[PDB]
């Protein structure tokens, strides 16, 4: 998976690109597609990043492969099956990870 | 000891449906709908394809339904048409079959009652010397507006943003499975949305062999489709020089009236010839048995109108042609001409085409064949109709994926 | 907590109320089951927000306007491509249908003939068919009560207009908040008030004076009205309890399809195997009185405890029972369930038939009902009223009333809008 | 339905609790003949993006809770910390200063618009 | 609003929120496709700054050097006496170049500060 | 000079000339007022900014070109069809008190009509003026045939009320504030608005009606001055007020044609029957001619002899509407002599109009109730060319006249530029 993220732009870019009402259609879903995505970055505060580090521990649970064949000899495809019974566990934990730390700083940033 | 990281831009797809939308290069119902002007290989990519489950199929049934509706529309509607008939024979000067082909008829059009005269071919024109225009009686008929030109352009399905084509490179690929040559393109190669039964004109050959296809090779109920890898040419021809008469029907609406034939009336035909179509049907046997056994001879049978006969739209004149002699220098298949045209399978509205004044030529490529079923021996017969298969045999190879450039991965780091 | 700051908060609980527009959707041919294209659950979850008490009106809810509006753009929508019967719109020749007919029924029925257009222009056709006198008027030639207003419309026979339950729901950034009080008048506070992302699900059904298969209060009568001393204004009666309704057509007819054009076909009324009874409808005795009893128990308390209690009839649409049963139209007579003054087995209401409808009074549109083969019996909910009022101290009330079938329905919620920005102070700054 | 569970939950709570849902309600924008329907999506999505606009002129895109560099003026409000916090609800709250929003969006901008100025400016050696 | 249009850069360059707020707020298909196209370009200029480390800012600072051969002036020949009408059609060609020069010091930066978070 | 770095600026105060639609607003049972259902004045200076501005190659005008064609034409989909009407018409004179000056004006016109409920017909009877039938007793209605004929809705108003363009987001109308700007190129005196502010959307031919006022000079426009193949607008700074009237006591004779359906015939005349002129102070006209010529002058010369001449061989006439009436004015008596209390004009009136320049799709105008005046102000004319020179009276020219201060463009807020600041 290493090859596979060495820019993370080309594929990520151009996604707002270019009777009739189903060519609207098709343009407002890629407008609430792109932004649903988008909006779920913001919320786990990765805004603006392509690659972002969290504070929710993996579990065994959801994966028992080592670091090494996970990341090299495996591609994306057939780790989302993998782990696709798991997403929306994944997306709480980082929902409420977020929340927390934006508390936490905001108590800080008072206190000095 | 790991963490979730979060990455978007994954290269990650699902199988979906979408809407596609047409484009092409630079009157015509396609050239004013596609106003969109207008490849990527996957190293290890083994994707799964099947091209009867492919709503691409779907999405040119409907779009092409729905753009000759709204094309054929605004035209006028052919009310006082629904008259008594009164008819008599051409006699002048027919070549032996075209006896009884053709009438002329006259009828009392909205004091007004004018008395108009017209010709009119046999299978437009049903008795009760007393007749009926066919089928106007169950459904109103309207006619095509001449201006509006039918002739099919190349057409390229293309992904909305989010979504990617995938196309199988597989120079043998079947129909359905695994595909280990992936690559992805946005718009599909152009498709001429060529309308016909039996005999698939100007496709896309095969590569390498003769392929055929199908859901299920055993089952009799279903069509075979056949892809040749060399083209057979055919030429058809309309071979009466006629004229057009126009008819005012009320305030600026007119009528396009089959007038009186210049020269000689000679019988419509197609030809193809037989050393082209001797190998080809042979290219098709040899590999049609790997699928039904050795062991067997080379035989063939005819049909059981638009299904029994040939049909195809000639020079934008709906032409129809008996294949028996293909089925059982050159074999001419003998044709018909027809008007109050029933599209696909409805038993509704009925367009009237108005006819094309002069001899009418078109030559065309023979790409592949829709077979069917009848130890027992080879024993098929020509096939057709829904038309839907007439786009599986070109969009076998595509498939719609829905991108999602979001997921996890377990890491070694923290945030801070 | 000195020196404080300004912070902006993204996702604050706040709303604000507001008009927008609504989905329909539904459970799991029909003129709702075509428009419902969003799948939802029957009984959708809730939120109860446990401290929060809000204002509520059931006048002025614009979520009965657009209801209003979307049941008739549906209606015209479903009705536009169906056979026009101008070709009908022309003088007929009638006499009685007189061969196997009861008492109270003569000059009902009427066998009229005329000339008709064929699948050709120039050829004509001898027909004749039955129509109910209340459709058909003097110039024995007759004329339809249309073409001396408007034109009139052929229903699709195949499409269904039953109702079935459709539920509305809120586009994102909306929530409906409906009021859980188990009384409330229509207006004011409501202390008990949940979330929810659409409504409960609510059946179209049409009528007039009374009010069928709706909510029953889960407690007691409970009388609503937009100002109840105002005369001018009706009163909407929920009731806790059901009073069950049989409606028939008990008269065996059979349907004559007549070609008329290319494509075009009217369907008339053929004839009738059996013999011509009334078409009625039945209400228990016990029922109906306890019934009304507790109507005017929950009026005295609005009007006085040694006051008198009169009900009325009223002053053809707004002056019978109408409903549409099995999809055939009635206009019932509720005489005899407003016969009765209140001081300190069965009633049979005889029925009349339409065949032409206009709707929403509208007299622009007309629709022509295709008459349905067999016999026609259904068994209908009375779970509401709507009545309306005439120095004394004795009051008569009277049924009435277009809008009210749908208040009274959408009664517990409300539209809001989310306001998800706001700010506070506090004692955190930028570095 | 995953998603709509605790939306607006903590309306009638008070603003200190409510402050920790904002999660909650942010993740239920968005989300959710056919002729009125591409204005519901279509506007729910022009609400979205001008208060995602707003956030980034103000300098807190990407936050839940954002911290400004601007004092709160008494003539707004006068009351202490402890009256409003863990005491009010957000909706009491709205109802009040309602009449000093746009007093106070207009100069958080202008804030901004100096820190943008004064980053470029120190961002270079100085 | 753009009244600042004929004043030159760099006094041109103060209040950019006026002209940013703007921009979303201030048969009738056209007007459904004209929001939606609307919407459209914002977030296609959004995506663009977004891909960059731009996002959320009005003023960005970056790593892509001039080269010398795009402006041709320094800078008091460029942030005096000159609008920003004036400066596009002097610079309008080059465009995509920062563009592309833009996304890869920013895809470096990243993939730099991925692994220095991580390697502590 | 060195050490710089790109930097990018949102926000940035640039735009392109651009194409995009534009909307209609209202300042609160018309056909405009339905349409354009949205309620509307900011406008901004730009001190330094020159910019620049054209007509006839303006798409704006192009834009409300199709809007008026297009409303019309909705305006008239749902509306009585006089289909059952091209039927020969038994027509005499109509003789009662007739002036001398319209004595084979109006024909009293009898016909076998369609009635409803299919079986029966009406022998009913309607008046027509004279340029609304065609001699073949024997008559028939003009162009019946060729179209059918939609009668307009009754009910629905034509007043030219004043529509407001408005820019759609990301876009903005300059205008030109320029007071003696001639029609195209550069202005140095720029202002940035959202909406038009209002123009009236009035249809004619000849003279324009009902605009706007130059405030210190005559304006003559033209895309070229030199030839004579392009038309030349003028505006004029001051109006000239003139009165029109059609007085004759007419009457709606409502006749029911079908199920639901009623064609408003022209009913007896009650009183005598007169024209329907219209009135020019002789003054102001005189003077308004030698104004434009001062001006006219400047492109041929100060001892050029400049002639007014009558109409060339619709738009021969001055085509108005009034009151909703449909008026055909002479104007010979205007564009008269040389250069180096009050005059009548009469004017005709059809029923049947084809309006703007098609051939069928022709419209019904019923007749109105009882008698009308309008005062109207000419506010500028539209005039073309053939030693000495000559000038004649003579669509879209009559918005080019109310929008050639106006420009649209598109604001691309990203910028970029070099400093000294990087991270
Ligand atoms: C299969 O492809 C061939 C080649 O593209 C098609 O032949 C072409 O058919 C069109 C329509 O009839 C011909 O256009 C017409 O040509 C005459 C020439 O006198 C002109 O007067 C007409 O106005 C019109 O432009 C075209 O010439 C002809 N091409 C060739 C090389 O002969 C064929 O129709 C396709 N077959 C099917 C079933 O679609
Ligand atoms: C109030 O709700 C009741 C049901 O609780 C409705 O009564 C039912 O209405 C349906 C729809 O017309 C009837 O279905 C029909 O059944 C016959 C066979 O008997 C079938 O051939 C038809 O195609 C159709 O499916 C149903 O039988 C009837 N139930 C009873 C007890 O008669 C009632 O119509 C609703 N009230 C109003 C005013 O809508
Ligand atoms: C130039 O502007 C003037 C107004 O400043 C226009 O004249 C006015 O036109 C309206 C509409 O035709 C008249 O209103 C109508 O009055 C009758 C009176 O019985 C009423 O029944 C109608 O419902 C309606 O309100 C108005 O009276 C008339 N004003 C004057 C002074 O006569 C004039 O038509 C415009 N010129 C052009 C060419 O558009
Ligand atoms: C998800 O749950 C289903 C339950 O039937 C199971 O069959 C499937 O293998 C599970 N997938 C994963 C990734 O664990
Ligand atoms: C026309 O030919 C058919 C046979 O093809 C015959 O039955 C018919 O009677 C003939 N009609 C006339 C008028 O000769
Ligand atoms: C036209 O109508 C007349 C009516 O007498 C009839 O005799 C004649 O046969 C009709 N002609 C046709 C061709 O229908
Ligand atoms: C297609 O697949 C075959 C499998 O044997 C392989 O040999 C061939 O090189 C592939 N071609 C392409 C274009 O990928
Ligand atoms: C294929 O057709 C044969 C015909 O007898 C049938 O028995 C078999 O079950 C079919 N298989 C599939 C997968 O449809
Ligand atoms: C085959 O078709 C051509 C038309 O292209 C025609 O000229 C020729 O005569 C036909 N062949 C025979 C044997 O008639
Ligand atoms: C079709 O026409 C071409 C020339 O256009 C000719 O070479 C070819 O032999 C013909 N085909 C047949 C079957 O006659
Ligand atoms: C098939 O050929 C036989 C040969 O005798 C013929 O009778 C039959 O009608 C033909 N069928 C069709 C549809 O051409
Ligand atoms: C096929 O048809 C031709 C027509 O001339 C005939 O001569 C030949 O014998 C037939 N062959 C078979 C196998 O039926
Ligand atoms: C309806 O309310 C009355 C109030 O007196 C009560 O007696 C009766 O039991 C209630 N019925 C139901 C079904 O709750
Ligand atoms: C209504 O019909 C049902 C049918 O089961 C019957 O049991 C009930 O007694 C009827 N009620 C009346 C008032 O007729
Ligand atoms: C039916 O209603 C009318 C009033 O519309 C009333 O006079 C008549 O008496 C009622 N029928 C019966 C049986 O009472
Ligand atoms: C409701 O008010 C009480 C008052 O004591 C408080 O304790 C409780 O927490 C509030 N409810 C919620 C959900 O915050
Ligand atoms: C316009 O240019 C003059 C030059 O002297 C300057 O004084 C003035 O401030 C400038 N105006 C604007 C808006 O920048
Ligand atoms: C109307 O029709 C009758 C015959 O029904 C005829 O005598 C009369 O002359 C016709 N009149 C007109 C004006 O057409
Ligand atoms: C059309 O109508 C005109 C009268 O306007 C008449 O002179 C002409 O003869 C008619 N033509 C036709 C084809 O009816
Ligand atoms: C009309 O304008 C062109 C430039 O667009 C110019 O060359 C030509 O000379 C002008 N016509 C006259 C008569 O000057
Ligand atoms: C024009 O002036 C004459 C003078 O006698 C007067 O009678 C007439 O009514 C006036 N017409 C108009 C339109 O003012
Ligand atoms: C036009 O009408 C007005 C009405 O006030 C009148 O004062 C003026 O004199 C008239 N003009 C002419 C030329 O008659
Ligand atoms: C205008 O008035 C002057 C007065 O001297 C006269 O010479 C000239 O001919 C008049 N022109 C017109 C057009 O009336
Ligand atoms: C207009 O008036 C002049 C006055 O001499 C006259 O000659 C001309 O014929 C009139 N116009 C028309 C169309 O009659």
């Amino acid at each position: 998976m290493g090859a596979a993220s060495m820019t993370l732009t080309v594929q990520a870019r151009n996604l707002l690109s270019g009777w009739g009402i189903k060519q609207l259609q098709a343009r407002v879903l890629a407008v609430e597609r792109y932004l649903r995505d988008q909006q779920l970055l913001g919320i786990w505060g990765c805004s603006g990043k392509l690659i972002c580090c969290t504070n929710v521990p993996w579990n065994s649970t959801w994966s028992n492969r080592n670091l090494s064949e996970i990341w090299d000899n495996m591609t994306w495809l057939q780790w989302d099956k993998e782990i696709s019974n798991y997403t929306q566990i994944i997306y709480g934990l980082l929902e409420e990870s977020q929340n927390q730390q934006e508390k936490n700083e905001q108590d800080l940033l008072a206190l000095d | 000891n790991l963490w979730v990281t979060v990455y978007y831009g994954v290269p990650v797809w699902k199988d979906a449906e979408t809407t596609l939308f047409c484009a092409s290069d630079a009157h015509n119902v396609w050239a004013t709908h596609c106003c969109v002007p207008t490849e990527i290989h996957l190293e290890n990519v083994t994707e799964e394809f099947n091209m009867w489950k492919n709503n691409m199929v779907e999405q040119m049934h409907t779009d092409i339904i729905s753009l000759w509706d709204q094309s054929l529309k605004p035209c006028v509607k052919l009310t006082p048409l629904c008259v008594t008939l009164q008819c008599t024979n051409v006699t002048n000067n027919i070549t032996d079959d075209m006896r009884g082909e053709l009438k002329n008829c006259s009828f009392n059009m909205t004091d007004k009652k004018q008395k108009v005269y017209s010709l009119f071919y046999r299978l437009d024109v049903v008795q009760i010397k007393e007749y009926r225009l066919i089928n106007c009686n169950t459904s109103a008929i309207t006619q095509a507006c001449p201006k509006v030109s039918f002739e099919p352009i190349p057409i390229h399905y293309c992904a909305p943003a989010g979504f990617a084509i995938l196309k199988c490179k597989d120079k043998k690929f079947n129909g359905t499975g695994p595909c280990t040559n992936v690559s992805t393109v946005q718009c599909t190669h152009g498709i001429k949305p060529v309308v016909s039964t039996q005999l698939l004109l100007n496709g896309s050959l095969a590569e390498e062999e003769v392929i055929i296809r199908s859901e299920n090779i055993t089952n009799n109920a279903k069509n075979i489709l056949v892809q040749l890898n060399e083209s057979v040419q055919i030429n058809c021809t309309r071979p009466n020089n006629n004229t057009r008469k126009s008819i005012r029907i009320g305030p600026g609406q007119w009528f396009y009236a089959t007038g009186d034939i210049i020269g000689d009336i000679r019988q419509a035909h197609c030809n193809v010839s037989k050393a082209t179509w001797n190998e080809t049907l042979g290219k098709v046997v040899k590999q049609l048995r790997k699928h039904f056994g050795n062991n067997t001879i080379i035989r063939f049978a005819n049909s059981s109108l638009e299904v029994t006969t040939h049909s195809f739209n000639c020079g934008g004149e709906f032409f129809y042609c008996n294949t028996s002699g293909l089925f059982n220098d050159s074999i001419t298949l003998p044709c018909r001409i027809k008007q109050i045209i029933n599209m696909w399978q409805r038993i509704g509205q009925a367009m009237y085409a108005p006819p094309i004044q002069g001899v009418i030529r078109c030559v065309s490529n023979i790409t592949g064949l829709i077979l069917t079923r009848d130890s027992t021996t080879e024993t098929f017969r020509p096939g057709g109709g829904d038309m839907r298969d007439n786009w599986r045999s070109e969009l076998y190879k595509y498939k719609v994926v829905k991108i999602e450039p979001l997921g996890v991965a377990p890491t070694r780091c923290k945030r801070r």
